[PDB]
């Protein structure tokens, strides 16, 4: 049948990668990843994530005493302290978690962005948008053809006389 | 700071029985991710060295399957289904897990075969 | 025929960290927290009492050391380490009570 | 493969620099790490750059003593090591990552795969 | 003209956070246990 | 030789500008800075900044002494109260110098961006992308005609029956 | 006279939604809404205001006294904590009112681009940008023509021959 | 408009399906409630299912016992309450947001409009 | 936990004069936006419920101009202006304030013709 | 360049208004600032106007009786001071930034570089 | 509240002697950014204020070599390398460092011929 991009779903055959192409010629259909975009989306969240393994150095003992109780006035002080900091530590908790919720679906959904326009300079005059995240090629592109693009090697000059007759004339 | 202590700290070996070389850490070594930055190194006298495991237990391009890793967070253990005559030498355990601490190995553990 | 875009740069530029990265090359930075001070009490436009060898205790009951200080009047007491409270020895009941209040008296 | 540079021979007080050219590197955005061996001693590391910005992170043991830069138009990477002592003595090796393989798990890998043939610096008088 | 004491002198400057002393009286800058954040006023850097 | 746009580099010779452009014709070459660019950038930074200066109107007095130590149940519930606290600033200092250099650095990124699509709407069709950051101008721009673009005066109907010859048929 | 779109300024005439269009053909003008992305920008803005309406469950109970007073070192402890606890939830306050401020008007702006490349793939060689956020559409195109843009119906292939005569020849 | 399946009769212990075939909606994007009328008691409220995602939310009456689903190629919703008691004898319906109306105020209406027809359930031996 | 509280219970009316309805809330109805998440139906015996007003004061579609709500906060009131014979069955009030706690209905109010 | 309107007398109750042109401005993005000059005594800044958006900041002397306005179709700035007494006779300055300056470090400056010509306002009666 | 403080709050100059104009702030007038927001200004007897200094230390168009700017943080001195007879007036200074606040001037210092 047809196939569509990023636009629309996602690939659930993508297994070596989180980004990557699919190709459609006379020789057949294919399935490769891209791993500079996967390794660059992978080192922004495992930095995000070196960001919080990282331990307080400042020692907290103790002023309580669970078997002989402190005195009532000393331990209503304390204990109307430690539920202020605790409102405090389970707000900043719960808003870092969601604010880098955020980020993380954002910088991943901004790689699939970042691809998309990579490979549309490339396909200058030779190709046009699909509207599903596809790029329709408007001359003969074989096998290795279709590598080119992937391996950022592609010379629109090569196709650029037989890709502008199918596109104003045909 | 990280702590390594490997151990037997010398293992010797038959070329047939199995052998087992441990390495635990003074923390924990597991990501928020889910992997444990472990790595399993042999060095034959005179070479650079060779990875074997790479995040505690996947293996690495050119490593026979007699070599298989296990363990999680701070306890691990190298496992050698059958020990051949090529599989002599120093065997080091290295951890990953912070860098502005940085990257530490453990001490070694020689392996001859008796 | 070509026109381009670009954006400016320096040669070294200066490490600042970011929420996914550590070491970011940006071109110009600052510093947020502060390390140098000034060596003294600046206290100009205010009324500065310089206690000194007399303690701030001792203005209510009066020794020897605190004879220039029984009526004082300040928008700013400093206390020094060798001020003493008392001549004939002895100490205060609750005395860290009654130096908050004599620190926020005003005289 | 990595392929560094010959023996040297220095004197204490100088300074030694090994080089690391990375000969078949599509990336070149992986961690390239330096680590050490002692005669008779273990692995040792010494540091950790990055050949896409230029970031090093050092050892608390090689801070303030080393060096560490890189020329990618001709894919070679350096380490220079001043104020050598006698305790310098070591084979020197440059190891990064791999690259061109089909697993999931190796792209949270940033450790050492290759490694070069080593360099042995001897520091004597 | 000082705002902000503490045993050792006055602190006067317009950055908000300060590593100096704990016990800082007066209108005081935050204290924090860092003694360095860089704040970014530029772009980042790519070079030629 | 060749001149690149902001996808590959930054140029150090821009001395007076944040962004700028640089033509290249018969004439010779030529470097110019954007200033209404620069300045939305840097009106975006010192508002950031002004944010930071304001400083707080809470008065703290002093309820330990340094000469004279006070009560050890009391001088500990002071102590831990006080380390709790500087947890806190500590770690907001932190949070939000970190986040507000993902901002600073953003904003700056897509200010050259927004200069980007103000240059492809004015040459509507008399000019291609080539994937660095410049355009390839396909009529004979002079060096008033570079002067236009910079100023928001081009009118793309002057030379489009011009430049269109240049590309579906040349 | 002439019309503009998003990229100038906003209509005030627009009240049944956020966004919409406004088309200019033979038959006269026209102005509609779409409830699409309206809708989608109103489902983010309600999400993010219905994680501020959520009350704590932690009961605060009292330990000064307003009619006889504590003692002075116990009512100094709790003055000072009180006031350390109410310079964070003012900070926290007023730095949340202002990320959300940011968040808010940046998606509400990515709406309407998002609207903008939605139609900019759909009219693929029929149409043109101007430049102020309109279509230069080069063929005859009525009312029923300017529905199928907005109702996701239109068709390029019908109208693909007769919009490149009007495009690079005439 | 919302039509439902017809009229089932259980026993105590199985599980029961309603289906709810929304037919004409272009938005699919709304929330679509399922209530419950025990004959001669009021109205209840089960759950809520959200066409684009999946995600329920459900009392926490009818918590751990109802799974919803919806099927949104035929564009029908599936109600599934397992482990039945001779309470769960009602009348079952399926409702949702009406659409296609241009007033600003309605932007902001997350509740039921339009409703179906009523499914009737009896639980007995 | 917002609890619906509905009154009179019951009202026998007459086929032109006006009547009213009130429905009290436990805690306050108002969202951040400036609506009020109160909702008005009416189920004849027999039929499915209809909606009637659907943030506190706006009628629905195909509702008479003889039904108004007002009221905001906690407490609320509809109102007819002049009662028909098409206007008895039962009246719930629902609140969609917060889903993770729920929707919840009134107690009901039946309308009959005295 | 600025150009201000004419000398005005008024009486005190009534409300002085000042115009100023600025003649030749591409960017209109920058601050415009009012002045104060009493005779005898020094300057005295009143408030500041944002040409793009219209936000105003007024000193806490002039606040309330102080209203400013533009109209970029013509240029123009005017201000309004309801409320006048015998203190207002002075004269009056609109003053803002100069622009096509190639200094990196005038970007940072946001006060008075180019300056009306001033109105003399007298209140008596 | 930042107020400014000028001085010698008159100077008789010498039509070829130096001259120098000091002006300290009571708060600190460096921003974040690295810059002290201090305005110089000269007025002249029935004239607008000219823009001598514009960021403490920077010269603006019209202006000569003789005038110079220097200081930072509190403490500001403006200085004139050689007085000419067209030096005369009042000299101004101005902070610019908070808006909420607002922009404050100095109280002038009166330079004539001696
Ligand atoms: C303080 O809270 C603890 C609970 O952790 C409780 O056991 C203790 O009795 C409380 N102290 C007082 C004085 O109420
Ligand atoms: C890119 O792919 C093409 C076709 O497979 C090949 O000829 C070329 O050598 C590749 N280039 C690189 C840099 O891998
Ligand atoms: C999620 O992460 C875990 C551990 O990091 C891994 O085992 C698993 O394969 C990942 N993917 C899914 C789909 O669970
Ligand atoms: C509280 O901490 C201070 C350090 O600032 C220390 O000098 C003091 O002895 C401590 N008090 C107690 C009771 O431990
Ligand atoms: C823009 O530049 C052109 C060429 O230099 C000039 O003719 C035109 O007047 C300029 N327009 C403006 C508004 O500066
Ligand atoms: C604590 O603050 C309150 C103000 O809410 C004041 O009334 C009380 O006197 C203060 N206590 C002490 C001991 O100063
Ligand atoms: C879209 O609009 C066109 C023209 O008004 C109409 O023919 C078509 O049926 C519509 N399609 C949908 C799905 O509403
Ligand atoms: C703003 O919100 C209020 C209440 O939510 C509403 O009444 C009003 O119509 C809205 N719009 C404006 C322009 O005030
Ligand atoms: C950075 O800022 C300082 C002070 O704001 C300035 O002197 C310097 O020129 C700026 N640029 C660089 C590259 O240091």
């Amino acid at each position: 049948g047809a196939i569509a991009g990023f636009i629309e779903n996602g690939w659930e055959g993508l297994i070596d990668g989180w980004y990557g192409f699919r190709h459609q010629n006379a020789q057949g259909e294919g399935t490769a990843a891209d791993y500079k975009s996967t390794q660059s989306a992978i080192d922004q969240i495992t930095g995000k994530l070196n960001r919080l393994i990282e331990k307080t150095n400042q020692q907290f003992e103790l002023i309580d005493n669970e078997f002989t109780e402190v005195e009532k006035q000393i331990g209503n002080v304390i204990n109307w302290t430690r539920d202020s900091i605790t409102e405090v530590w389970s707000y900043n908790a719960e808003l870092l978690v969601a604010m880098e919720n955020q980020h993380t679906i954002d910088l991943a959904d901004s790689e699939m962005d970042k691809l998309y326009e990579r490979v549309k300079r490339q396909l200058r005059e030779n190709a046009e948008e699909d509207g599903t995240g596809c790029f329709e090629i408007f001359h003969k592109c074989d096998d290795d053809c279709m590598a080119s693009i992937r391996n950022n090697t592609y010379d629109h000059s090569k196709y650029r006389e037989e890709a502008m007759q199918n596109r104003i004339q045909i | 700071d990280i702590v390594m202590t490997q151990s037997p700290l010398s293992l010797s070996v038959t070329p047939g029985e199995p052998a087992s070389i441990s390495c635990r850490s003074s923390h924990s070594l597991l990501h928020l991710n889910g992997y444990n930055y472990l790595d399993w190194y042999l060095q034959k006298p005179g070479q650079s060295p060779q990875l074997l495991i790479y995040l505690g237990s996947n293996r690495a391009s050119g490593v026979p399957d007699r070599f298989s890793g296990s363990g999680s967070g701070t306890d691990f253990t190298l496992k050698i289904s059958r020990v051949e005559a090529e599989d002599v030498g120093i065997y080091y355990c290295m951890q990953a897990l912070r860098t502005p601490p940085g990257l530490t190995f453990g001490g070694g553990t020689k392996v001859d075969i008796k | 025929d070509k026109i381009c875009l670009g954006h400016h740069a320096v040669s070294n530029g200066t490490k600042v960290n970011t929420l996914t990265e550590r070491g970011v090359e940006v071109v110009n930075a600052t510093e947020t927290v502060e390390r140098t001070n000034i060596p003294r009490i600046c206290s100009k436009g205010k009324r500065t009492v310089d206690l000194g060898q007399c303690g701030l205790l001792g203005t209510i009951t009066g020794p020897p050391q605190c004879d220039q200080f029984l009526e004082f009047s300040a928008d700013l007491i400093i206390e020094r380490r060798e001020g003493s409270d008392v001549c004939y020895p002895g100490k205060f009941v609750n005395e860290e009570a009654l130096r908050q209040i004599l620190r926020e008296s005003g005289g | 493969q990595l392929v560094q540079s010959g023996a040297e021979v220095k004197k204490p007080g100088a300074s030694v620099k090994v080089s690391c050219k990375a000969s078949g590197y599509t990336f070149t955005g992986y961690y390239l790490h330096w680590v050490r061996q002692a005669p008779g001693q273990g692995l040792e590391w010494m540091g950790r750059i990055n050949p896409d910005t230029g970031g090093t992170n050092y050892a608390q043991k090689f801070q303030g003593r080393v060096s560490m830069t890189r020329d990618m138009s001709i894919s070679t990477h350096y380490m220079e090591l001043s104020r050598l002592t006698s305790d310098d003595t070591a084979v020197y090796y440059c190891a990064t990552k791999r690259g061109a393989v089909t697993a999931m798990v190796y792209y949270y890998f940033y450790g050492m795969d290759v490694w070069g043939q080593g360099t042995t610096v001897t520091v004597s008088s | 003209e000082g705002d902000c004491y503490y045993s050792g002198g006055t602190i006067i400057s317009n950055l908000p956070f300060q590593n100096i002393d704990s016990r800082a009286v007066g209108k005081c800058p935050r204290y924090v246990k860092q003694r360095s954040l860089l704040l970014a006023t530029g772009m980042k850097n790519v070079p030629e």
